[PDB]
């Protein structure tokens, strides 16, 4: 029945501040030490902070000493982690985990939470740029024909490419995005359809961007060569 | 600190205590050195070296004797062989019975052969080395080598051909300096038959306590807490005597392990409260007084105050003398009308007058009309209170008078609260399960 | 001061026994501390597997075991099967670094035949060329060995400017896919006679060629 | 020593013991002097004088500290509930638990104002002066003035302008000798939390014990006996701490009073004897084991042996741990057939095998056919005895073996006797009142 | 019911010896210290000796050190006091008294015995000589006349003056003895009878001596002047 | 070294209060030792009166009280009667002299009128002169104040050779008596003209005269 929930994640430019939170439920909160564990995307785990059950002894990781701030509030059943002077190498997924110990020489985090994500980048938000990929030679005939539209330059990873308003879910696949040298993100999604029946049979892809709308609908058509 | 008065049941709780609880024991084995003090002889008149060499050798003879008395008193401490009851009871078996017995059993394992051999062999080159025992338990071993470093090299050369009176008086006074620690160790074990009651500055000096507290496998908060409370760490650990193996003294000291370092705790104290008529002149009493502390989502209850100490905010309790209680028991302090938990209460047809000292406030019960007045220092008599269960703070009063017996009040300052409620009008039996 | 070392990856086959070693140091495990094991599935938060250096919490399917001795500890899996595919970590405590975590190892189960990838090359479109830019789209998918390298060779000259090959990602049908992107100016798009995007798959090379016009 | 075997009931009596019993306690109040040691300073290089002065000042600070902890254990004398206060009260002996309360109550009386003044005032001109207290009790007060007669007159002159490194080392040597007593006393009082368990050569030198024992109001034999049992007097006397009133140390020490010096005393030791059949396999057992002593025509009975000691022929019991029994109780040892006195006997359906160690002889019983044999040094196995209650002397046998567990026998030699009698054949109920 | 009986007194010349015993009854003898106390004729009391309950510690008076010896017998319920080199000033009445102490600073002899008399003189026993005392002038007429016989030279104070063989107890009174310079005793007993009827009305005084019989009877008659 | 002092005699009257003092020293009562009182009747052994300086054993009629303070103690009798005519002693203990007894006092009650003494002089017998010896018998009796001096004056010359006056003793009828013996040779018995045995009684003097023949 133990349950932990994180909140407060987002995207922040370098040299800012943010206040992550963790709200617990299902056990006596004021009797357990609590921790903050982070994990870089695709990397190993790493401990960040720690605080006893009455905010008396506080331990910080060496790499983040003097820049973060851990706090508790036993009345509201929550703990906070205020950050300052965020850097590029500080982006990761942050976990809040309860502490367990046998008393002397065993220490582990049994009830891990779900997690929140924090992105630190110098780039700014920008609407995606869409360029459809028309079918051509060597990309058609055979058994099926491959076609799709390319989505380029959208910052905070919102992407929803539904062709027939979510009804074209037969031969469509979406590839993961790619990071450019600067702060940009792009991906291409293609649809495999028979070459016998190609044309304007609802072959259009919908592109939606969350922070800035940038709602654009671009029709794909086959051209010679 | 915060204190809340409960006129509904005439009781108070102070709810601002951090706590530390002892969980296990960390053992440490020392080994003094005296060197070949038994061979060299002083045989020319009375001299400073004469009176100290004979003093040191006499200690070794005495210490071998007390080992034959510890072996006889360990049979009476591990089982009720011939303890009897009689009268004038020492009341052994309260908390220490489960602690001394565990410590003694470790000593028996150590004092066997091939065990002291390992301990001494592991310290051949350094004065600090952790070593394991036969049954997997790991101990910390310390060697102290001031006398052997002095008797061996720069005392024997002076004492040649049993000519033990020299113009050099620096050595004579110096020998007294290095000898002082050894003489105190032997005297302590002699007077207690081997079981000293607490650590002293001679079994484990301060420089040897910091090294023995920062070497334990523990959290980073427990180490920092125990370094700030050396006084109470020393005061809660005892030492045992192993024996005299050769020209050296071997003894072990038990150090406490604080398994819980921060958690809320509170005190509950009650007072008789009748508010009754002459008919049915009986009423209730809370027998649930004592300490409360959380460790793992389940409170531990200490029936009487004597089992725990206080050093400001911290409370130094023990985990072997508490009874597990469901965490819903805190509801009684909130209200008695709640029936979720069966709340303990006892009755009685003979209500007596009694005064309970709160750690911050004070409780008074005064029934038979005897003069029960509040007192102070600058003013002798302030006012005469009516009936009883009138909580009085130390901020307002200094002393309380009952049967020409005064009671002093503490000077600790903290917030005071009072909870309005209706006391028990007449005798009720909704919750009177115990008695 | 001190750090815990763990092998990068260990691969096995179904039905055999797998050992993962967690090497400590003099201040992490030599001071009589604990080693604990966490399993992190590819999509969720870690969960406790082994605590107290030998114990097992409720829910562990009685086939994981581990032990500690000296400054080294090991984790044992008996009867390896398919869904035990995740990352494994070993934990301990340190005198000066407080809580420390291992490097983390990835367990691989070898129970599926190798599959050759499929490559699709998309020529830059006319509307793309309108905004004074050319982008070549190369797509690779359906390969079981997740190790493919894409080289963009133009004519006889391998061009290495703008290569943006991604990392393999697991597909729904337990396969992997990847994409490689390369941007060009409109002048360079028509400058050469042909453009190609090859892919290497455990020695096997699959290449597709496109031309600026390719009209006949 | 004479021992008689009571084959009728499988019991023994040894009837050659003189005894001494304590009745009351005699107080004695000391006062050390240190003088104005806190003013002068030694701050020029490390020297022998330097390492002693700071030692004395540290001892003074420690002694001031210990008072805040002594006072905490004086409210738990009647019932201690802490590791130190239980393990520190078992070292005084269980029989002393009723006297520590009175000793503490004396200390509270003397540590008031105008009491330490009178004690210090009555010792202004001499070093020995008996004085009375507020409540009639007479107190023998002693003064020691070694340091102050050395620190003041012939140490301050040497340590001038804070220049404390001098070629004269005879000054340094004498300082160490005079400083030894104060340091040992303060260490003992700091260690034992104010209540030392036994007098030591630092609280009372052997020259100050003979004077303090021949100045008590007693007979002319009680003095001569204590002058010969000084050691046992020292072990059974404790000291209390009064406080630090300026630059002087005041403490009290309690001595025992031997109210009875000569009277016959005997030991009774029994073991179960059945001589039964397989049917009704139950029999009797005397529960009257212990010590016996006569004082005023009414014997005192000690149920447990641990309450009394032995120093050859003398027996050092206490009159507070004993129970009073009418003199007719000796008829049980003469014969159980007599019905004048209700003679204590207990029964049981499960006869276990046991060995009884008599001070002179040895009593052994074997029931379930276990191989229990006579052992010795030169001869490994002498004989195999039959059944049980075969009282065997140490004159004939050296050791006895029972379930591969040997028991040694003493070398004490004395007249031996055995009383022929018919044991309890079958279960009888003429006298089976107790259980 | 406690009762102490002492015996063994007698007459002895100086530089001799004597053994005095005292037997107790009614209490446990082997639990009490016992003393010997003496009192000179017409003088105050004086302590002599003391022995503990097991003949371990023995204390003697300063004036009798080196000549007396105390002893005990716990089985026969008796104690003894051996005397040697007796002198003339050692004569007294000797008591055996049990000891009672409160433990520390109170010491007294509660159940005193009865006592035996010891006389130490260098003289020797000698039979009495009885001489008459006839009535004369100025000692008769009036209302009554006084007459009697004089007894002299009886050492160990035995005296029995019966006139009518003990039947004359009307006007007879015997005066106490007299201490002469050397060892010898004398006394006179007289009878007052009316002068109207005087003569030989059984006026013969009977004097008997215990150690040496020396039985003698003398008749007193009134002579002229 | 030390000794206990007690007044010789104390006189009293029926119904009043009498105080007897027992002064100690610094070595017997100055060391906090007890003082105890014994009453010795004229013919029997002493018996305990007061022990522990204030207690009373069963049998005493509650009219005896004692008190100790410093180096002095006192015994108090309230309601003096006729039967309290005996000797009294105070006991103690001493450092170097062991048990010590006081000097002892005799209490005299003043409740009997003075009685004039009676003296009887017996002329020397005829038979006693035969054995070359002359003796004179002089008896004094029936007097309450026991202060009598016997002087033997021959004619006008007081002879003090051979006077053997005894010590006055009490008789059944609460009176005192004494006797004085004097020896003479038969030559000087008849050589002198008269012989007399005077007696003194607080001033009162009674004379009796005897002659060698006294025949007329």
């Amino acid at each position: 029945q133990v349950q932990l929930v994180e909140s407060g994640g987002g995207v922040v430019k370098p040299g800012g501040s943010l206040r992550v939170s963790c709200v617990v439920s299902g056990f006596t909160f004021s009797s357990y030490r609590m921790h903050w564990v982070r994990q870089a995307p695709g990397k190993g785990l790493e401990w960040v902070s720690s605080i006893t059950a009455s905010s008396s002894y506080i331990n910080y990781a060496e790499s983040v000493k003097g820049r973060f701030t851990i706090s508790r509030d036993n009345a509201k059943n929550s703990l906070y982690l205020q950050m300052n002077s965020l850097r590029a190498e500080d982006t990761a997924v942050y976990y809040c985990a309860r502490d367990e110990n046998t008393g002397i020489s065993h220490y582990w985090f049994d009830p891990w939470g779900q997690g929140t994500l924090v992105t630190v980048s110098s780039a700014s938000t920008k609407g995606p740029s869409v360029f459809p990929l028309a079918p051509s030679s060597k990309s058609t005939s055979g058994g099926t024909a491959a076609l799709g539209c390319l989505v380029k330059d959208y910052f905070p990873e919102p992407v929803t490419v539904s062709w027939n308003s979510g009804a074209l879910t037969s031969g469509v696949h979406t590839f993961p995005a790619v990071l450019q040298s600067s702060g940009l993100y792009s991906l291409s999604s293609v649809v495999t359809v028979p070459s016998s029946s190609l044309g304007t049979q609802t072959y259009i892809c919908n592109v939606n961007h969350k922070p800035s709308n940038t709602k654009v609908d671009k029709k794909v058509e086959p051209k010679s060569c | 600190l915060k204190e809340s008065y409960l006129e509904e049941s005439c009781s108070t709780i102070t709810e601002g205590y951090l706590s530390v609880l002892r969980t296990g024991w960390y053992t440490n084995v020392f080994t003094l050195e005296v060197g070949d003090v038994e061979n060299l002889t002083c045989a020319d008149g009375p001299s400073l070296i004469k009176t100290e060499l004979d003093l040191t050798k006499s200690a070794l003879r005495e210490l071998r004797t007390v080992s034959a008395d510890q072996l006889a008193r360990e049979e009476q401490i591990e089982n009720p062989r011939r303890r009897r009851f009689v009268l004038g009871a020492i009341a052994l078996g309260v908390c220490t019975a489960a602690a001394v017995t565990a410590g003694v059993a470790i000593a028996k394992t150590i004092r066997l052969e091939s065990e002291v051999t390992a301990i001494k062999n592991a310290l051949k080159k350094t004065n600090e080395a952790v070593s394991t025992l036969g049954n997997g338990v790991r101990v910390l071993a310390t060697a102290v080598r001031e006398l052997k470093d002095f008797v061996s090299k720069n005392l024997t050369r002076a004492i040649n051909k049993n000519k033990c009176d020299i113009p050099d008086l620096k050595m004579a006074v110096s020998f007294s300096q290095f000898n002082r620690r050894f003489l105190n160790v032997v005297r302590q074990f002699s007077d207690n038959a081997g079981i000293t009651p607490a650590i002293s500055l001679d079994l484990m000096t301060d420089a040897e306590l910091a090294r023995a507290v920062s070497n334990m496998p523990t959290s980073a908060g427990q180490i920092k807490l125990m370094l700030e409370n050396r006084a109470m760490v020393r005061r809660k650990g005892f030492g045992i005597l192993i024996g005299v193996y050769g020209s050296s003294v071997i003894y072990m000291v038990q150090l406490p392990i604080f398994g819980v370092i921060d958690t809320p705790c509170w005190i509950v104290k009650a007072a008789p409260s009748c508010s009754e008529k002459k008919g049915n002149y009986a009423c209730l009493l809370r027998e649930d007084q004592g300490w409360y502390c959380q460790n793992a989502g389940s409170t531990v209850y200490y029936p009487n105050e004597k089992d725990c100490e206080t050093r400001g905010d911290h409370v130094f309790c023990d985990t072997a003398c508490g009874i597990n209680v469901a965490e819903q028991s805190k509801e009684c302090n909130i209200n008695i009308s709640t029936t979720n938990y069966p709340c303990k209460v006892s009755t009685g047809r003979h209500p007596i007058s009694m005064v309970a000292l709160s750690p911050l406030g004070a409780l008074v019960a005064c029934y038979k009309g005897v003069s029960c007045s509040i007192g102070s220092n600058r003013v002798g008599i302030i006012k005469q209170l009516n009936k009883g269960c009138s909580y009085i703070t130390n901020q307002d009063a200094d002393t309380v008078t009952i049967d020409n017996t005064v009671y002093q009040l503490s000077k600790v300052e903290g917030e005071q609260h009072v909870i309005k409620g209706r006391p028990v009008s007449s005798s009720f039996d909704p919750v009177k399960f115990p008695e | 001061q001190a750090v815990v070392t763990q092998p990068p990856s260990v691969s096995g086959a179904p039905g055999q026994r797998v050992i993962i070693s967690c090497t400590g140091s003099g201040s992490n495990l030599g001071a009589d501390y604990g080693v604990h094991w966490y399993q992190q599935l590819p999509g969720t938060a870690p969960k406790l597997l082994i605590y107290g250096d030998r114990n097992r919490p409720s829910g562990v399917p009685d086939r994981f075991s581990g032990s500690k001795s000296g400054t080294s500890a090991s984790l044992a899996i008996t009867g390896l099967q398919a869904e035990d595919e995740a990352d494994y970590y070993c934990q301990s405590y340190d005198r000066s670094l407080n809580w420390v975590f291992g490097g983390g190892t990835k367990l691989t189960v070898l129970g599926q035949p190798k599959a050759a990838p499929s490559v699709t090359l998309f020529p830059p479109s006319s509307e793309e060329l309108q905004a004074n830019k050319a982008t070549l789209v190369c797509l690779i998918s359906d390969f079981y060995p997740g190790a493919v390298t894409v080289a963009w060779k133009a004519d006889s000259s391998p061009v290495n400017a703008g290569v943006e090959t991604t990392k393999p990602s697991k597909q729904s049908n337990n396969k992997y896919a990847a994409s490689s992107y390369l941007s060009l100016t409109p002048e360079q798009w028509k400058s050469h006679k042909s453009y190609s995007c090859q892919v290497t798959h455990e020695g096997s090379t699959v290449e597709k060629t496109v031309a600026p016009a390719e009209c006949s």
